[PDB]
């Protein structure tokens, strides 16, 4: 703050120190789900990695 | 007014949810018989010998 020098109004405005905050939350669950019948896995799947894991 | 951001601290000081003391398992005859898989109905028969009268 400011005040005039040699002013009879000798009052000082006291400042404030306010700490702020915010919150960071862990909220979402990203997933990829698959299901194969035993016939599909035995016959239809030929290379499990390149056909299933990479996609 | 000054505003301060402080955590909500959690402590353990020794209040442990008082609970009973186990004494009976030691006082009772345990496992004289350990072959219930091997006898039908999961039952072992115990034989008490005979007594005579004169």
């Amino acid at each position: 703050n400011r005040r005039d020098l040699r002013d009879p109004d000798r009052t000082v405005i006291a400042s404030e120190l306010v700490e702020h905050s915010f919150g960071v939350t862990l909220d979402k669950h990203v997933y990829a789900a698959l299901k194969f019948t035993d016939e599909q896995r035995t016959l239809d799947i030929r290379d499990y990695t390149k056909q299933v894991l990479m996609p | 007014a000054h505003i301060f951001v402080k955590p909500e601290l959690v402590a353990e000081i020794g209040v442990k949810q008082l609970q009973r003391e186990i004494v009976l398992p030691g006082l009772v005859w345990t496992n004289p018989l350990t072959d219930f898989g091997g006898s039908k109905n999961d039952t072992i028969t115990v034989r008490v010998p005979a007594i005579t009268t004169a």
